[PDB]
């Protein structure tokens, strides 16, 4: 492969690894200084619902300024953001360096979708979105993997290490890559609703288990960062481990709407035995297998996108990164909220959302086969 | 002339 798309692909990484480094020292940044669990949840829902804000407005500028350009103002804002994190002390200046970051993040992706797109040809416009999404679900699953980990010397580095990585990936991304309307009226969009709806569902839930994952476990089982570092580490070396090696396994015995159905109903039992659980060792053990059971869906979304949308790749990639970013703002919002309220709520909440996606595949396969 | 639009949230092929 092409370095450059080595190199658009590393840029994605770190944008998902800065959507997710916050979580492992969620509980010990606002629970030292007095703040409560609603505002936790807002930080990471302020940073998705910048992308969101900033995305369109990005992606035009970008359109009609160019693609590199754009890409490296985005990488160096990143980095300011990022660094931004590293020195405030009130919530505020944690707000705007959040926002700032969203904003950086909505404005870079733009940028390497259209050179990834505009460097792939018609044979490779489904392989490379493949790759896409994979890069952005081990981004996401391994930002607090990395961010647990050297936060116990120096607690405030791993937004200077971000920061740092950042620019890396600015210099190396400008002097490496080489690169100096009524179409919605005819879409009938009463196929996409359950495919929105199921990435919706998806990036709810992983959002959400996320941000209550390290409250619960440090408020009950009192675990330091290293702790929830290495069960999410695990947790998402697992879940990918078991997806590259056996999903084609079980492509060959199953429909993909069967497939995401029992794939659903086994997060749903393991999120309740986590529930149930109250050891150190047992909930290390359990962050391995809900990890397992929400690395399946995914895929399988993408492929149901690739094989609906048919010639318009473009689309489905657009629609799919956009309704992400709308559970991955909408998730956590609601489960500080719901941690606020009472302990095990947000779990019940999670539960909700994954019976929910049960209850929708079942009634788009019911209505099909009918 | 096969250059990349910028709609809305996604990218769409020039004919």
């Amino acid at each position: 492969m092409n370095k450059q798309i080595f190199v658009l692909y590393f840029n994605i990484f770190l944008i998902f690894l800065g959507i997710g480094l916050v979580i492992p020292v969620l509980p010990v940044y606002l629970k030292d200084l007095g703040l409560t669990g609603s505002d936790l949840g807002l930080l990471v829902a302020a940073f998705a619902l910048s992308q969101m804000i900033i995305s369109p407005f990005g992606g035009t500028l970008a359109d009609k300024l160019g693609k590199k350009l754009i890409i490296c103002i985005g990488l160096i804002l990143f980095s300011v953001s990022e660094f931004m994190f590293a020195v405030g002390h009130n919530f505020s200046v944690l707000m705007l360096s959040r926002v700032i970051g969203g904003m950086s993040a909505g404005m870079v992706m733009p940028g390497v979708t259209g050179l990834i797109a505009d460097i792939s040809p018609s044979h490779q416009k489904a392989k490379n979105f493949g790759y896409m999404s994979a890069i952005i679900n081990s981004g996401f699953i391994l930002g607090p993997g990395i961010g647990g980990f050297m936060a116990e010397v120096s607690h405030r580095m791993p937004f200077y290490f971000a920061g740092a990585l950042g620019i890396l990936a600015f210099i190396m991304s400008i002097v490496l890559i080489h690169d100096p309307p009524q179409l919605l009226t005819k879409i009938n969009w009463k196929v996409f609703i359950t495919p929105v709806i199921l990435t919706l569902v998806l990036s709810f839930g992983l959002s959400a288990f996320e941000t209550l994952y390290s409250l619960y476990t440090a408020d009950k089982v009192n675990y330091s960062p290293k702790d929830i570092s290495i069960a999410i580490t695990g947790g998402g070396i697992f879940g990918a481990l078991f997806q590259i090696y056996f999903f084609d396994k079980f492509m060959k015995y199953f429909s993909e709407l069967t497939f995401i159905a029992w794939s659903l109903l086994y997060s749903v039992v393991v999120l309740i035995l986590l529930v149930f659980a109250n050891d150190y060792w047992s909930i290390m053990l359990i962050s391995f297998v809900v990890f397992i059971g929400f690395d399946m869906i995914r895929p399988a979304i993408t492929n149901y996108f690739s094989n609906i949308a048919g010639e318009r790749q473009g689309f489905a990639g657009g629609l799919n990164s956009t309704f992400t970013s709308m559970g991955n703002f909408i998730g956590p919002l609601i489960a500080g909220a719901l941690f606020d309220v009472h302990i095990e709520a947000p779990i019940y909440m999670a539960i909700g959302v994954s019976l929910a996606g049960v209850v929708i595949v079942l009634i788009e396969k019911q209505h099909r086969a009918k | 002339s096969v250059e990349n639009h910028w709609y809305y949230f996604y990218w769409y092929m020039s004919p």
